RNA sequence: GAAGGGGGCCUGACUGCGAGGCCUGCAAGCCGAGCAGGGGCGAAAGCCGGGCCUAGUGAACCGGUGGUCCCGUGUGGAAGG
RNA sequence: AGCCUGGUGUUGGCUCUUGGUCGCGCCUGCGUAGGAUAGGUGGGAGCCUGUGAACCCCCGCCUCCGGGUGGGGGGGAGGCGCCGGUGAAAUACCACCCUGGCGCGGCUGGGGGCCUAACCCUCGGAUGGGGGGACAGCGCUUGGCGGGCAGUUUGACUGGG
RNA sequence: CAGCGUAGGGUUAGGCGGGACCUAAGGUGAAGCCGAAAGGCGUAGCCGAAGGGCAGCCGGUUAAUAUUCCGGCCCUUCCC
RNA sequence: GGCGAGCUAGCCCUGGCCAGGGUGAAGCUGGGGUGAGACCCAGUGGAGGCCCGAACCGGUGGGGGAUGCAAACCCCUCGGAUGAGCUGGGGCUAGGAGUGAAAAGCUAACCGAGCCCGGAGAUAGCUGGUUCUCCCCGAAAUGACUUUAGGGUCAGCCUCAG
RNA sequence: CGUGGUUCGUGGAGCCAUGGGGGAAUCUGGGCGGACCACCGCCUAAGGCUAAGUACUCCGGGUGACCGAUAGCGCACCAGU
RNA sequence: GAGCCGGUAGCGGGCGUGGAUCCCUGGAUGUCCGAAUGGGGGAACCCGGCCGGCGGGAACGCCGGUCACCGCGCUUUUUGCGCGGGGGGAACCUGGGGAACUGAAACAUCUCAGUACCCAGAGGAGAGGAAAGAGAAAUCGACUCCCUGAGUAGCGGCGAGCGAAAGGGGACCAGCCUAAACCGUCCGGCUUGUCCGGGCGGGGUCGUGGGGCCCUCGGACACCGAAUCCCCAGCCUAGCCGA
RNA sequence: GGUGGGGUUCCCGAGCGGCCAAAGGGAGCAGACUGUAAAUCUGCCCGAAGGUUCGAAUCCUUCCCCCACCACCA
């Protein structure tokens, strides 16, 4: 008998796969527990439905990191520095680099999760990475004066 | 009232028919009844008791119908009542206009 | 003057019929010449449709089995008769 | 009628254990004889091994323990067959089969334990707790026991019966 | 003559009995349960008494009624 | 399919009734007894499907009655009479059913299956009965078969038409 | 599987119905023409309603080779008394 | 259209051509019981709540009104309200159940018989009805009823007995609504989604298969037409003239 | 009528493809022991026809009987 199931059950997997098991199970365990139901040709539209409104919003949100793949991967933010040799005063961090992005090619970043470690202290060409999931490197330029 | 509340399936009678000897088409000189009267049949009758916006609902159904019980739980619109329920969730919902 | 006993060849302990009668409430029971087919024994005339004879039996119905042509529920088959 | 009873519905979860059959695979058998420890039939002088051999070292199970047999491996370029004969058979390698066994997998079976959630009992208390539990109860169906009940049968002749 | 025909008259209660009180067997029965139909069952409730509870005694009077009318002496419950 | 437990049987609820005598259980007390007891003896006490006997409940024997006073009675006699007692009121159980200290008793004056109405004009190879008149003819009581023998079928014998 | 309906009493037993178990498809789908198979046809099940032609006679009327007070209704009458 | 105050005279009184009695239609009144329905209850009796009224009227009593249960419907479930149901009826009708005597010259299957009867329900009728039919003809067209087919085909301890249909002739005549696809709306659940579900409107209703959706065709007065509603004749419920 | 088992030296009884005078038991005979009787002990000794292989008590067909069982009877 066919139930959409309602999460994982170890052998009767996870969420959404129709399984077909004893009525007797059914009527009695899985659905007045909650932890499943009868697939009909109504809910499994609703299931159909439902794959497709997540596969949806899902491959949309695979349509920002694409679109910010293909713009930070060539745009360099280039940034101003209190000089000293080879070594900053301030520190260039997470935060700058965010406000220097949008101030610098009118872009915005969170900035979560780029590089958090030990916010850059030196002067050169640094290649950092963005996110979530597949996603872009970018390049910064810390350079001199103000 | 022995009678399945979805199906309408209800007692009939049957007779029950003694027969002897041997088929005619075993090479029987043929069966023989030696008795005929009337017995009744019921209905596979069974609870399923099931819940229901708040409440616990319980049909009498033939075994038979059983699924058409869940059927009727899959009809949800806004009823906060006590037991009836049923009342509704019945022959309105089972066939109405 | 065989129906008795012995021997030889044989399967008529045939098939298809059956004038005419015995008997007889019915239904049965009985005897039967003769013709046809194909035979047996006999040189032939002839005899042979079990046994000297009178008891050794059981209507119908229901069913079995073998065969055959007959019928086969729109039709051909088949089921079943 | 009642009672007993197989199948099946209501009727579920998790294991353990067994069948039956089918497909595939891996084996099994041995009369002195041929040299012996060759199931049957056919193909057959070609093979198999260096797609790492014989001979032993562990190890498995079978055995009429003559041993058969595979893996591990020490292991390194041989081990075979025809020929020959007192048993039909001919004793490599390749298939299709028999007899028994095991191995896995397929559909169906039969048992045993535990679980709980159907079902049943219970708890001044409950969308719950405890107990029993997929039994029992109940439907359909199987066969049985069944004067507890029912309907009837239980001849005629006859110096009355 | 009559228990007979015709006709006329005759039975007076806050306290006696019963009811505007209680419950018994049983009955009936919102809930609920069962049953082809009819209908069976059933908790509470309700009904149900010659049981429980509740305030009147003595006498006179009529052809015919009287703890009922009358006389005397007592009492009960509701309302304000 | 109904109607019946106003009779009768059992049970349920709730009331009532049993003159008067007699016998004298245990217990208690006292006294005796003993190491202590068992026990004994008194008095007290007032038990019991205990005794006699009315009411009440019965129905033993005999007589009478027998178109009765009476569809179960009357007389004499007799059993029980604090109990498994009797009895009023209110209730419940019924027809293959009830109820029965059990006779197949009782269940509205006949119960081996109640009454009523219906199926119903059941069936009756049996018994009875079958109604004006005149005319002609005029039998059988045998055979065969028959779950047949006092019933039938065919035959035989009567009759009527051609 | 168990039964009922039909003329069909298990019969070769279909058709219509359905108590039990299993349990589909949407025209290239399904049911039927008496087991079953082929062919050739018929029809479209699992929702519902639908006058009239029909049955009856408490009731009113009209007729009778219907009765005439033991008949005719049980009752001609103050009878379901 | 002249007598009347029933059967019913009588006593004692009254009425009518200013049209009585009497007949027909409508209305009003209509105690109590009874489905009986405020609640009880041994039918025709008893006891109440609510609002209002009467009496001196608080107690008491009378009067009017209202108050059972069930179902459906909306409604904010609720305060509720609306509409309905209930019971009776001679026979007739459908449906649920369903005998025996009897017949078989015994008796079980069989018969009696789906009778009697009990129960539910319907109405002036009820049932049935518009083919998943018939059943051998390229056949017929709903249903019911009569005649016939026919005591046929069959059924049957192939006994006793049971007993169809097609067709033909008549009577009457009629055909419709929906479900789904699809479209639109409202509401509900939500893991707002071209989502699922319920409600309503539209759409569609058939077997030479139909319908939905897309394209083209012109698709225009249209014609048809109720079983629903309205009017009318006619008929019924009193009478009247009448040689 | 059907199904399943059989058939072995005098009785029972196992009976296998490499022969199985054919296990075994008891019966019989002859020895040993002996109050009687025994118990113990030792020795003696393929239903049928056909058919498949080199080999048949073994496998098949068939036939005959036995046992067993189920079923039917107009
Ligand atoms: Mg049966
Ligand atoms: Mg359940
Ligand atoms: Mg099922
Ligand atoms: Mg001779
Ligand atoms: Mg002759
Ligand atoms: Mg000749
Ligand atoms: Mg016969
Ligand atoms: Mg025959
Ligand atoms: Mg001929
Ligand atoms: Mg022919
Ligand atoms: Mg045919
Ligand atoms: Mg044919
Ligand atoms: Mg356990
Ligand atoms: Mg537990
Ligand atoms: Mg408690
Ligand atoms: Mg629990
Ligand atoms: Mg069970
Ligand atoms: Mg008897
Ligand atoms: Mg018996
Ligand atoms: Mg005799
Ligand atoms: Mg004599
Ligand atoms: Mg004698
Ligand atoms: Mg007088
Ligand atoms: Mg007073
Ligand atoms: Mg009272
Ligand atoms: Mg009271
Ligand atoms: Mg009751
Ligand atoms: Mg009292
Ligand atoms: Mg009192
Ligand atoms: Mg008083
Ligand atoms: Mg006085
Ligand atoms: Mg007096
Ligand atoms: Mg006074
Ligand atoms: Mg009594
Ligand atoms: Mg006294
Ligand atoms: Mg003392
Ligand atoms: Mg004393
Ligand atoms: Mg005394
Ligand atoms: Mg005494
Ligand atoms: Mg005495
Ligand atoms: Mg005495
Ligand atoms: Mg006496
Ligand atoms: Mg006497
Ligand atoms: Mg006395
Ligand atoms: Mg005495
Ligand atoms: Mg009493
Ligand atoms: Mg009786
Ligand atoms: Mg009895
Ligand atoms: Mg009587
Ligand atoms: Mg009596
Ligand atoms: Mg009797
Ligand atoms: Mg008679
Ligand atoms: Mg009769
Ligand atoms: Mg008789
Ligand atoms: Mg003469
Ligand atoms: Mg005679
Ligand atoms: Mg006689
Ligand atoms: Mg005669
Ligand atoms: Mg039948
Ligand atoms: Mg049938
Ligand atoms: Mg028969
Ligand atoms: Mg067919
Ligand atoms: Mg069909
Ligand atoms: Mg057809
Ligand atoms: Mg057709
Ligand atoms: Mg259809
Ligand atoms: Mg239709
Ligand atoms: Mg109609
Ligand atoms: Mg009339
Ligand atoms: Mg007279
Ligand atoms: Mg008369
Ligand atoms: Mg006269
Ligand atoms: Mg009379
Ligand atoms: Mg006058
Ligand atoms: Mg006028
Ligand atoms: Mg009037
Ligand atoms: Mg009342
Ligand atoms: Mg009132
Ligand atoms: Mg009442
Ligand atoms: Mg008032
Ligand atoms: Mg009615
Ligand atoms: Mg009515
Ligand atoms: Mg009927
Ligand atoms: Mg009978
Ligand atoms: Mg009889
Ligand atoms: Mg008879
Ligand atoms: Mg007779
Ligand atoms: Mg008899
Ligand atoms: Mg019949
Ligand atoms: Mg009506
Ligand atoms: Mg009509
Ligand atoms: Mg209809
Ligand atoms: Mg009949
Ligand atoms: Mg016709
Ligand atoms: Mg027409
Ligand atoms: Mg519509
Ligand atoms: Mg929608
Ligand atoms: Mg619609
Ligand atoms: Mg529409
Ligand atoms: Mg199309
Ligand atoms: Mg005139
Ligand atoms: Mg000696």
């Amino acid at each position: 008998m066919k139930v959409i199931l309602l999460e994982p059950l170890e052998n009767l997997g996870d969420v959404g796969q129709v399984v077909d098991v004893k009525p007797g199970y059914a009527r009695n365990y899985l659905l007045p527990r909650g932890l499943a139901v009868l697939a009909t040709e109504s809910n499994l539209k609703a299931l159909e439905a439902r794959i497709r409104a997540q596969a949806k919003r899902l491959a949309e949100r695979k349509a920002e990191a694409e679109r910010l793949k293909e713009i930070l991967e060539n745009l360099t933010l280039t940034i101003p520095v209190r000089a000293g040799e080879t070594k900053i005063y301030g520190s260039v961090t997470a935060k700058d680099i965010a406000e220097a992005l949008s101030r610098q090619h009118g872009v915005t970043i969170d900035p979560k999760r780029l590089a958090l470690e030990k916010p850059i202290k030196e002067l050169g060409e640094y290649v950092l990475t963005y996110k979530p999931h597949p996603e872009v490197p970018i390049q910064l330029k810390v350079s001199v004066v103000a | 009232s022995k009678v399945c509340e979805i199906s309408g399936k209800r007692p009939i009678v049957a007779n029950s028919i003694q027969r002897r000897g041997k088929a005619k088409r075993e090479g029987g000189v043929g069966k023989k009844t030696t008795g005929i009267s009337k017995r009744r049949q019921y209905p596979n009758l069974q609870k399923v008791r099931v819940r229901v916006a708040g409440q616990e609902i319980t049909f009498r159904v033939a075994a038979s119908h059983i699924p058409k019980v869940y059927e009727l739980v899959e009809r949800a619109k806004g009823l906060k009542l006590e037991g009836l329920s049923p009342k509704e969730i019945k022959k309105e919902l089972l066939k109405l206009l």
